[PDB]
């Protein structure tokens, strides 16, 4: 992993030695750069993951992970140029840091081979995070946003550090391979009650979990848009890559310890897709479908299944370049009118007729049109849900008939009727707005030709 | 013949003769109990570093 984290971490000195009209095209630039690169963990060629060192190592699990987020440090950075142009240069110079400090952690996050390290990592991206939401938001609402995020995280990360220190003061490591080979039954006491909630709930919390989630709709509102972007796309998959990693020890207790879950998932998960049909705010509505997609990655994770793994794995990547979509194209019409009220701007069709064309394929990928990989995975998760019990399909199938409603109802809305022709400040689509809706979706068809790349660990 | 000592000769330390043997426990005093055993060799290095988490070295 050092030749991926060495150059991003050059990233930095790049960033601030730079002139002030190069620095952009400069880091953008390397980051793609670094991006190729990380495609060099796709190189495997028999079923022995990919152990750097002690400290690093890569699975079908991690590498599609890592891989998105060194994708998505570009694209991020396209995406906040024209909101910062105002801002004097060393204020774009540290918004670039911090998108940078980000893609550092993550990429060590999911390649940690310990799990107080994977803590230590996934606890500093909270700074940077912070910091973006109320440092470049827009709205006074942004630091209520911060202190719901931060604390709603660091309330259920101190339990799981206990937990994590009590596991090796038994076990005398926190490795992870050690610890998939020496796992033993655990007893079905109330004391490993107490510590499968201890290893779970921040986990759950960021996913979030239906109940927990009320900080998700909060900083996304809030957010700017690459705080938008890393927020729905790779930081809300560290509580199910977490999840995926530590259920291995927690076994046999996670067969009734995940009731509570799975209901509150697959009920949730409609509470939060009926919500998007009443909801004012584009932002929002967005938000709340990600809730209730990760509610999917919640269940199937929770049942443990060869099936459920696999098809968590495609949903988190799917959702996450088609969420990352989602807000690039809300944020491209707030750019214009500066409001996020999605019945405000109408008819946008008759205007901006190849970005409406963005829109409805970031519309069909959410509403899981086949065969994209957005469907497979939500096709796999449903397959393995109705094994745990054929019941589930009856909530599968009204979210399905939800998830349609609210996603043409947002395309109809804004997209469709009659041009809203009072705004007279609709300037036509720029070239970098237009190349960041392909550079989503383009991978998204990509990944839909060949799906065998982001399976996971159990196919 | 009495001669009177002078100034400074009684307060002197004197040694005499005694048939009678040196005590050799006059305290009575117990067994000390035996120190720890020590350990010994040479140094080498702490067995794959500190081993302190995550931490290679
Ligand atoms: C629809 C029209 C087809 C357009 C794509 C055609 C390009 C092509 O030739 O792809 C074919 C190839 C299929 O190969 P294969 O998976 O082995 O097929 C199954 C067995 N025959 O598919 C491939 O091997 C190409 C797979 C795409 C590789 C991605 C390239 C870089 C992606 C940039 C990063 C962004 C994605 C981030 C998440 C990635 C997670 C890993």
């Amino acid at each position: 992993m050092l030749k991926i984290i060495l150059p991003s971490l050059m990233l930095l000195p790049l960033t601030w030695l730079s002139s002030p009209k190069k620095t952009w095209t400069n880091v953008t630039s390397y980051s793609f750069l670094i991006s190729l690169t990380s495609l060099t963990l796709l190189w495997q060629t028999d079923e022995n993951y990919k152990n750097f060192s002690n400290m690093f190592s890569s699975d079908p699990l991690s590498t599609p992970l890592i891989i998105l987020t060194a994708w998505l440090l570009p694209l991020m950075l396209m995406a906040s140029q024209n909101h910062l142009k105002k801002d004097n240069n060393v204020l774009q110079k540290l918004y670039i840091s911090m998108l940078i400090s980000l893609q550092i952690l993550l990429i060590m996050t999911f390649s940690a081979t310990e799990l107080i390290m994977f803590y230590i990592l996934f606890e500093a991206t909270l700074i940077p995070t912070l910091i973006i939401i109320t440092r470049w938001g827009n709205q006074t609402e942004r630091l209520n946003a911060g202190i719901y995020f931060l604390f709603y995280t660091l309330i259920g990360s101190i339990p799981l550090l206990i937990a994590l220190i009590l596991i090796q003061n038994h076990v005398g490591t926190l490795n992870l391979m050690i610890l998939s080979f020496t796992t033993h039954t655990l007893d079905a006491s109330w004391s490993n009650n107490l510590l499968w909630l201890a290893c779970m709930m921040a986990f759950l919390i960021k996913m979030p979990l239906y109940g927990v989630h009320l900080w998700l709709p909060k900083a996304h509102v809030e957010a700017p848009i690459a705080g938008s972007m890393i927020l729905a796309a790779i930081l809300l998959k560290l509580g199910s890559y977490g999840m995926i990693r530590i259920s291995i020890i927690l076994d046999p207790l996670t067969k009734y310890m995940a009731y509570p879950f799975i209901l509150l998932s697959l009920w949730g998960m409609i509470m939060t897709s009926s919500i998007c049909l009443r909801q004012t705010d584009l932002k929002s509505l967005i938000a709340y479908s990600s809730v209730s997609h990760m509610a999917l990655v919640i269940a199937s994770i929770m049942i443990q299944t060869p099936w459920s793994f696999m098809g968590a794995t495609m949903l988190m990547i799917a959702h996450g370049l088609t969420s990352s979509l989602l807000f690039c194209l809300a944020n491209s019409n707030y750019e214009r009118i500066h409001s996020r009220t999605m019945i405000m701007a109408r008819g946008l069709q008759m205007v901006f007729p190849l970005m409406a064309t963005w829109w409805l394929m970031a519309s069909l990928a959410n509403l899981a049109l086949p065969p994209s990989i957005n469907l497979m995975g939500e096709l796999f998760i449903t397959m393995s849900l109705f094994s745990w019990s054929n019941f589930t399909i009856i909530l599968m199938g009204i979210n399905i008939i939800i998830t349609g409603m609210y996603s043409m109802y947002m395309i109809i809305t804004t997209q469709r009727g009659k041009l809203t022709n009072h705004m007279i400040n609709l300037q036509p689509s720029h070239t970098r707005e237009l190349t960041l809706m392909a550079l989503h979706m383009i991978p998204l068809i990509l990944l839909t030709t060949s799906p065998k790349l982001i399976t996971g660990l159990t196919m | 013949g009495w001669v009177r000592p002078d100034l400074g000769q009684l307060s002197k330390v004197t040694k005499v003769k005694t048939d009678r043997p040196l005590p050799e426990n006059p305290y009575h005093s117990r067994a000390r109990p035996e120190p720890n055993p020590v350990i010994e060799g040479d140094l080498k290095p702490a067995k794959h570093g500190t081993r302190f988490f995550f931490w290679t070295v």
